[PDB]
RNA sequence: GAAGAGACGGAGCCGCAGCGAAAGCGAGUCUGAAUAGGGCGAAUGAGUAUGUAGUCGUAGACCCGAAACCAUGUGAUCUA
RNA sequence: GUAUAGUUGAAGGAUUUGGAAAAUUCCGCUAAAGAGGGUGAAAGCCCCGUAGACGAAAUGCUGACAACACCUAGGAGGAUCCUGAGUACGGCGGAACACGAGAAAUUCCGUCGGAAUCCGCGGGGACCAUCCCGCAAGGCUAAAUACUCCCUAGUGACCGA
């Protein structure tokens, strides 16, 4: 855990270091693997549904006779053989939610982090500051970085004038210090983060 | 027999259970008289059960 | 819902320890004249489980 | 690893499905065979029946009763004593507070099994006819309050 | 907190000790006059939380099919 | 302050295949706006928009704080007085309490009997004594809770005749 400094643009001060409880800790895959589907299997609406023979707006009394017709029996109009009649087994709305344990949780945090610090994908910037709300200097600070794929910033509190410049390209989505999920960090390949948005990782993250 | 007057006893309903416990409906009913009242002075008649003619 | 254990083996069987359960054994209460007197001996003392009822009750006593 | 994602082996089975054709083994009658009451639907009869016979509950006597003021302790035995080195006023309070004694259940009772080598003071509500033995021989001290 | 990951929240529940209907006793206890014998225990003897799959229970529960039952209503332009 | 009309709102050209380009190939520009829809095919830069910023004559709603209505006193004494009546409770016959008369407390209903007044009265699952906790037979009362005929703005590992 050594990772170096930039300014906007100056180079190389002096590298932090990084606790070794969270950044260094050679992660278990079945457990990112399992977060990553609890994750994403978490978000659905669950609202679909299906009506069936009591429900469907029909009639209850046999057309027909049981006797004397040679035809087949029936008991009413709607029921799942005709056409317009109900469905038998539909779909009907679940949550699809459930909460691992609370051990799980942060040992998935540890080792996405420790994964991307042994592959040299975060880039700690010094702190950045604009005076302004300007897209187009962001992208001049992502060019003096030279960092291309889909890339992290994590912010750290309301920088108002360095938030506002992130309705970019695609190779940026920008979470707060307390919103980092394991979603937002996974799908991306670098990660760019302020000093400062370190050290409240380090406090919830002990 | 419809109501009372002063108190507030109406017919009502319940049960009828006989020695191996099978039950119906009934009709209890509350004693009730026709009783010449005065009431604000001028007489009437009016039922009044016999509850309150003690 | 939940289940609903059986109000008729609560009132009858006692879990043991071991996995097992503990069993009253009948012919008990009622005359004793016809019966000898090793019998009436020998039925006083609980027997246990066999394997074969363990089967078909053992979800019945779910907690029980 | 990326989202672009494999299980732990033997994580995640797959299902049977039930009905689909004759060669996956499971069609025409669902693995349910031929007729009667086992194979039509919704059927099979509650559990513990067994015919007429008389089943097995009501074959053997009723027996016994529950006191309503069954009072039953909390029991830790001895070795679990066996690290709290020397001079720490065992109670319901402290000696828990580590995860030891959660839901003590009418106060903590103590028993006799099976080696005690240090000094403690124990503050508890019932005693063993041994476990007094045990401690004094190793020099303690005991109360019942 | 974005119908979200995401931390607080230790009331509670399960295992760590059993035997007896119970008062109670405790690595032991019950019956018994018995320190005898016997039942059930202990002598390294690991559970718990979530996912997934097989089976069962409560719900119509693999779907289709009666003769009949109960409660409101509609009819004497046909016919008596 | 808000609800019912709104205003304004950045940045692109040429070539190739074409019936027609948003498609392709070169060189640019914008972004507090790269959510969506439309245009002779698939558009950040054509149009409607979006981020931002601004705006109400009339009527309704919600805060606020003024006014006006209301309401609310202490300490000691204890001779006498008051504190909810055909009520409480009992017998008989039914119901409600998880409790099917059961050893059956507590709550009502029909009928017939029917108390005491602070040295009092009720209750603590028949009943008695001791202790403990409480004053019935007169009224009012916001919020946390359940539903959606309809209105506005949205979403879906929901359908596609």
């Amino acid at each position: 855990p050594n990772v170096a400094l930039f300014k906007q643009d100056g180079t190389q001060n002096g590298e932090i270091t990084l606790n070794e409880e969270i950044f260094g800790i050679e992660p278990n895959e079945s457990v990112v693997y399992d977060a990553i589907i609890m994750q994403r299997a978490s978000l659905r609406q669950g609202t679909h549904a299906v009506k069936n023979r009591s429900a469907v707006r029909g009639g209850g009394r046999k057309p027909w006779r049981q006797k004397g017709t040679g035809r087949a029996r029936q008991g009413s109009i709607r029921s799942p053989q005709w056409r317009g009649g109900g469905v038998v087994f539909g779909p009907t709305p679940r949550s699809y939610s459930y909460k691992l344990p609370k051990k799980v949780r942060r040992l998935a945090m540890k080792s996405v982090l420790s994964d991307k610090v042994a592959e040299n994908n975060l880039v700690a910037v010094e702190g950045l500051s604009f005076d302004a709300p300007k897209t187009k200097e962001f992208k001049q600070v992502l060019a003096n970085l030279s960092i291309d794929t889909k890339v992290l910033v994590v912010l750290e509190n309301g920088n108002d004038f360095a938030a506002l410049s992130a309705r970019n390209l695609p190779n940026v989505s920008v979470v707060t210090s307390d919103n980092v999920s394991v979603l937002d960090v996974v799908s991306a390949n670098k990660v760019l983060a302020t000093q400062t948005a370190l050290t409240q990782i380090e406090e919830v993250l002990a | 027999a419809k109501v009372c007057y002063f108190t507030g006893r109406k017919t009502s309903s319940g049960n009828n259970r006989s020695h191996a416990m099978n039950s119906t409906k009934r009709t209890v009913k509350p004693n009730l008289q026709k009783v010449r009242v005065l009431i604000d002075g001028k007489p009437k008649k009016v039922w009044v059960s016999a509850r309150a003619l003690k | 819902p939940k289940q609903k254990t059986h109000r008729g083996l609560a009132k009858r069987v006692k879990r043991t320890g071991g996995g097992g359960l503990k069993r009253g054994r009948a012919f008990t209460s009622h005359r004793f004249h016809g019966k000898t007197k090793k019998q009436r001996r020998q039925l006083r003392k609980a027997s246990m489980v066999a394997k074969g009822d363990y089967k078909r009750i053992r979800q019945q006593l779910a907690r029980m | 690893m990326k989202l672009h994602l494999k299980p732990a082996e033997g994580s995640r089975q797959v299902r049977n499905r039930v009905g689909r054709g004759t060669s996956s083994g499971n069609g025409k009658t669902a693995g349910r065979g031929q007729k009667g009451q086992k194979a039509r639907s919704g059927g099979g009869v509650r559990l513990g029946f067994e015919g007429g016979q008389t089943p097995l509950f009501r074959r053997l006597p009723k027996r016994g009763f529950t006191n309503i003021n069954r009072k039953d302790y909390a029991v830790v035995n001895l070795d679990t004593l066996n690290r709290f080195e020397d001079g720490t006023e065992v109670t319901p309070v402290v000696l828990k507070e580590a995860g030891i004694v959660k839901n003590e259940k009418a106060g903590i009772k103590v028993l006799a099994d099976g080696e005690l080598t240090k000094k403690l003071t124990v503050k508890a509500a019932k005693f063993s006819k041994s476990a007094q033995e045990a401690i004094e021989a190793a020099g303690g001290s005991i109360e019942v309050i």
